[PDB]
């Protein structure tokens, strides 16, 4: 139903109507109970397993902070009225805040996994230097990773509103897409290989017959609500691949329905954030105390 | 048991004989101890930073 | 700085040695021993006036086993002294109340209610010899069941496990016949047991 | 026999307490009323010596309110230089269960002890450049959970079998052994003019020893628990008992009996170290509450709470100058309060 | 007891090289920070090189740098290359532990007799001979360019006596101590610039030359030499 050339390069974009009716009830009680949860966690927050949590929680404020500045654009058709600056800084450490989010999901659990199936590992007694460094290497590589969305052309002045959205729908396949892609690939791999191996070693000692019930619960629940979250962005990514990639930009009709199926689900991301007090509140008994 | 006993009532009786003096007079002592070297106690009165070594 | 630089000189290198110390040392696993007297402590892992320190290594791991029992005063005024050892190895004589008594007086101090108790039932044979000559209505006027060393040693063993009540520890019971080597790895197995119990509570997921 | 034995005890005892009663006057509180109050006393954590890894049990201030050493079941008897935080010296204990430490008024012997029932005297002034043991004190049937010299040669070690015994560390041998204690000496302060001392037992009574006659002069007591720790008024006629029962009473030798306690209802841990002022009006004694109250000697009430520590003040001292006391809690850090 | 014995000397053509040895026995010499000092046949005492505990730091005199090489079995080396003319003088192995409290330059080696064929704290002594008979007293002055005292409150004043024959002693650290093993005769004193060694009933042991050293800051300046001799 659009076509707009970006970078010498032809790129379909479209305004559904849906999403100004379903996409901001849903982010905004993301948002409060994100605030809620994660806002408290941070408060009340040191080993190996504790720093780890604490550089995760502070992925997910940043990510809680966005989602306010987000829902305005969703509210106001898609019409950026920010500027540069803002979208640029906003979709840059938007994008950086989950990857942060996915690659410490990974580092907790390959924790637990070095802790649980190789008790006696050096790892396991590293200092809080140590793994402060480490914190900070991660945290510096999804600052690399995100870096070229700084650099972007944006907002567009396409018709009335100006575009603040870096998900364009068309076969211009920036790296983007390709960190979109592997963040969700190889993490899932990791995060199941771990949690597959701390089960198989909890009921191989035979100690399973106890609140190592609960541990096993938490664990297999980590991984599926991490599924859960993730999958249905990717799969309509995917889709979108597929799709471009058999019909091409010829025609855009057939882009509108899949659009709007994208943004909804990517909402789901954000839902991730949401339910990380689980992993703070759920677990542990000094958390209900 | 009767050697022992015999040893603690001894010991008992010997510390009857220490001499006790009031209560009042030991308690004036101690304050006067306390203010007669009160200007030489560095941590009632927290001490300027010029001269304290731990700066 | 005149030569305070060669003072602080001193102090570094010794405190990279107090560090490269205190790295080595962590290695090594503390187990607190105790029991009543010639109740077996030193029948355990016999293949490999003070305190009395034994040292063995197994499966890459330093075991370090304190026998305290020589201490002859109120084991109040020193146990926290052992507030930091990953487990307490009992060590009970079924060949002859004392030692339940003691049991439940350590496994309920203030000190140890984190800190689980591996429990060792001595001479098993021997008991077994006994209860089919003598029955264990005279050390447990409470027992009402069949006259087998089985049953017997089953109600003793629960007799011992009862004396807990915090859920944060757990009694690895187990019998030896004052014979087996295998003990060590009983050892092994139920300390590494507890060191990932204690790692779960450390990610605040146990 | 045994039976007239224990009327005359009995009968002796009363004797004792309707003297000591009968001398009662006036309290502390009603004549000290008169003296306006300290005032809050802030104190700020000017050193922090880190470098021990494992619960500090002791610490000994230096005659020269230098030099601080420090005593870990780390295996280590680390000397502090506490103006910079440097480390002196870093001994390495034969065991590694150490429950006191000493420091000699001259500075050349560190003495330590603990479960080994052996008092080990180090020599720092070793002409070799390290640090070696110089007599390895032995003969006691309990753990050493005090010792103090009372010059380079002779010392006074409290151990855990009811018996305080004064040492001679040229021959290593007992020179006179201190024995009527019920239960473990668990504490001991030797006076300023070094001729006498008090040992503060488990059985709830601080006996007053005499160096020289090896006699108990006199004894106290007055509390409902184990006295952990005990020292000196500075002018040498009182001194102060920290049970384990949260509170701490300020007794007189020559008065014989408690003159006043120092009790909160906010407090209910017990206390592991009991220190003086320089002027003897502070008595800064540490809590089991991971804390370390500061209480007029005079007025009985609190003046400040020295709260720094993450874990429990296992001991507590007061430089002889007055400029500083350290506390050294078992999160394996030794401030230097001010 | 204690020995730092030393080799290494003889004979060396200039422009050649040799190698200097000091070999320590008798106490903890992994944390002894070792000196080196050497002295002209006819001229007092002058610092050489000085190698740290675990080798942190090693210093080198302004005459000495590049040309000399100090390392440390419990054996101290010194390399020379390049040597001159005025490199002909007895080298000494002087021990140092430093921390607060401590003697540093407590021990001197034998020494070992080797010959050939602007900033820095100069300090100078007004007297360098006193004739003295013996129960009388004697006093040795000794002055600076620069105030030796540190903020910290220490002065940086070493007095070492050489009896003739024998290689030099510590007699008086940081200007008001007195060294282990010395009688109470000889006390220091002085503040700032000015500095006294005041000898009490002189004996007739007490005869030889006394030098004057500071330690402030690197390198080390050594006296003139005062030599008190009999009558
Ligand atoms: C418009 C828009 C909204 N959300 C995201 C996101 O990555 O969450 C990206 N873009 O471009």
């Amino acid at each position: 139903d659009h076509f707009l050339e970006i970078d010498k390069k032809n790129c379909c974009v479209f305004r559904d109507d849906f999403i100004v009716k379903v996409l901001p009830p849903v982010l905004g009680l993301e948002f409060i109970f994100g605030l809620l949860g994660n806002g408290l966690a941070l408060w009340i927050f040191w080993k190996s397993s504790r720093i780890f949590l604490f550089n995760l929680a502070v992925a997910d404020f940043l990510l809680i902070i966005c989602l306010p500045f987000l829902m305005d654009n969703y509210v106001r058709r898609w019409d950026w009225k920010f500027g540069d600056i803002p979208c640029r800084l906003m979709l840059f450490m938007l994008a950086m805040n989950r990857q942060g989010s996915i690659i410490f999901l990974t580092v907790v659990a390959v924790d637990r996994y070095f802790r649980v199936v190789h008790p006696h590992h050096a790892l396991n007694k590293i200092s809080n230097r140590t793994a402060a460094i480490i914190s900070c290497l991660l945290w510096g590589i999804t600052i690399g990773l995100t870096v070229h969305l700084l650099k972007k052309k944006m907002p567009i002045q396409n018709g009335g509103a100006n575009l603040c959205s870096s998900f364009s729908i068309c076969h211009t396949f920036q790296w983007h897409e390709a960190m979109f892609l592997l963040e969700f690939f190889l993490p899932l791999g990791i995060i199941l290989f771990c949690s597959a191996r701390i089960i198989w070693s909890l009921r191989q000692r035979q100690m399973d017959r106890h609140k190592i019930k609960r541990a096993i619960t938490f664990i297999m629940v980590v991984a599926i609500v991490f599924v859960i979250c993730f999958l249905p962005s990717v799969v309509v990514r995917i889709r979108i691949f597929w799709l471009l990639h058999t019909s091409g930009t010829q025609n855009c009709e057939v882009y509108r329905s899949v659009d709007l199926a994208f943004f909804i689900t990517l909402s789901f991301t954000y839902m991730n954030s949401m339910l990380d007090p689980v992993v703070y509140y759920f677990s542990s008994p000094s958390f209900p105390n | 048991s009767i050697a022992q006993a015999r040893k603690l009532v001894e010991q008992l009786k010997m510390e009857a004989n220490i001499d006790r003096i009031k209560v009042s007079k030991a308690a004036a002592d101690l304050m006067a101890y306390c203010e007669a070297h009160a200007k030489e106690d560095p941590l009632l009165t927290p001490v300027p930073a010029s001269e304290n070594p731990f700066r | 700085s005149a030569e305070e630089r060669a003072a602080l000189e001193r102090s570094k290198a010794i405190e990279k040695n107090l560090k490269e110390d205190g790295i080595s040392a962590a290695k090594d696993v503390k187990l607190l021993l105790l029991g009543a007297d010639n109740s077996g402590k030193s029948t355990i892992v016999k293949q490999m006036t003070g305190i009395v320190e034994t040292h063995f290594t197994f499966k890459n791991l330093h075991f370090r086993l304190f026998d305290v029992g020589g201490q002859r005063s109120e084991r109040k005024k020193w146990i926290h002294c052992f507030e930091d050892v990953t487990a307490i190895i009992f060590c009970v004589d079924l060949s002859d109340h004392e030692s339940l008594m003691l049991f439940d007086s350590i496994c309920n101090n203030k000190f140890f209610i984190d800190t689980s108790i591996i429990l060792f039932l001595n001479k098993k044979d021997l008991f077994g010899e006994k209860i089919k000559k003598s029955p264990l209505t005279i050390c447990f006027p409470e027992y009402t069941g069949p006259n087998t060393y089985e049953d017997a040693a089953a109600y003793i063993q629960a007799q011992f496990e009862s004396k807990n009540r915090s859920p944060n520890k757990e009694i690895y019971c187990h019998m030896t016949c004052a014979t087996d080597t295998n003990n060590a790895q009983v050892i092994f197995d139920a300390v590494t047991d507890i060191i990932i119990a204690n790692n779960l509570r450390g990610c605040g997921l146990y | 026999e045994l039976d007239q034995l224990r009327q005359e005890a009995e009968q002796l005892k009363n004797q004792i307490r309707d003297a000591r009663k009968a001398c009662a006057d006036a309290t502390l509180s009603q004549i000290t009323n008169n003296i306006d109050p300290v005032g809050r006393i802030q104190m700020r954590t000017r050193r922090t010596l880190r470098g021990h890894l494992a619960k500090i049990y002791a610490m000994h201030w230096g005659t020269d309110s230098r030099l601080l050493v420090s005593a870990s079941q780390d295996g280590k008897l680390i000397i502090w230089d506490s103006y910079t935080t440097n480390k002196v010296h870093a001994i390495p204990l034969r065991s590694s269960w150490v429950m006191t430490c000493a420091y000699a008024p001259s500075g050349n012997y560190v003495a330590c002890g603990g479960l080994d029932n052996i008092c080990s005297i180090y020599n720092l002034k070793t002409r070799e450049g390290n640090v070696r043991v110089s007599r390895e004190l032995a003969g006691h049937t309990g753990y050493l959970s005090c010792c103090r010299f009372l010059d380079d040669n002779q010392i006074v070690t409290s151990s855990g079998d009811t018996t305080c015994a004064l040492w001679d560390i040229e021959t290593g041998q007992q020179t006179t052994t201190f024995t009527g204690h019920t239960g473990d000496v668990m504490s001991l302060s030797l006076a300023p003019d070094t001729r006498l001392f008090v040992s503060g037992a488990c059985d709830a009574s601080a006996k007053l020893w005499d160096v020289r006659e090896g006699m108990c002069r006199q004894t106290f007591t007055g509390h409902e628990s184990d006295i952990n720790a005990i020292c000196f008024f500075p002018n040498g006629n009182a001194f102060a008992t920290g049970s384990d029962d949260a509170t701490c009473r300020l007794f007189d030798l020559r008065a014989d009996q408690e003159l006043m306690t120092y009790s909160h209802d906010n407090i209910i841990c017990g206390i592991t170290s009991v220190s003086f002022s320089k002027s003897g009006r502070l008595l800064l004694a540490g809590y089991d509450d991971f804390n370390c109250n500061v209480w007029d000697a005079l007025k009985a009430d609190r003046a400040g709470v020295l709260a720094g520590h993450d874990n429990r003040v296992s001991c507590l001292g007061v430089t002889d100058d007055g400029m500083a006391v350290a506390t050294g809690s078992w999160d394996s850090f030794l401030k230097i309060w001010n | 007891d204690v020995q730092l014995v030393e080799s290494g000397g003889g004979l060396v053509q200039p422009g050649g090289s040799r190698k200097l040895s000091c070999s320590a026995s008798g106490f903890a010499f992994s944390s002894f920070g070792m000196h080196w000092v050497r002295q002209a046949p006819e001229k007092g005492l002058e610092w050489v090189a000085y190698i740290s505990s675990g080798s942190g730091t090693i210093y080198y005199a302004d005459t000495v740098k590049g040309r000399f090489t100090i390392s440390r079995k419990n054996t101290l080396f010194l390399q020379m290359t390049s040597l001159r003319s005025e490199d002909t003088a007895m080298y000494y192995c002087v021990r140092s532990i430093y921390y607060y409290g401590s003697s540093p330059f407590d021990f001197w080696g034998q020494g070992t007799t080797l010959t050939v064929s602007g900033s820095d704290i100069v300090m100078t002594q007004a007297t360098s001979s006193v004739p003295v008979t013996p129960g009388e007293s004697v006093s040795i002055s000794c002055r600076s360019s620069k105030s030796l005292l540190h903020s910290n409150g220490n002065t940086y004043l070493y007095w070492f006596l050489q009896r003739p024959g024998q290689s030099p002693q510590l007699l008086i650290y940081r200007m008001s101590n007195l060294a282990s093993g010395v009688p109470d005769r000889f006390s220091g004193s002085g503040s700032g610039t000015a500095f006294t060694l005041t000898i009490s009933r002189l004996e007739a042991e007490d005869v030889g030359v006394y030098y004057c050293m500071q330690h402030l800051e690197y390198p080390l300046t050594f006296g003139a030499g005062t030599k008190l001799e009999l009558k």
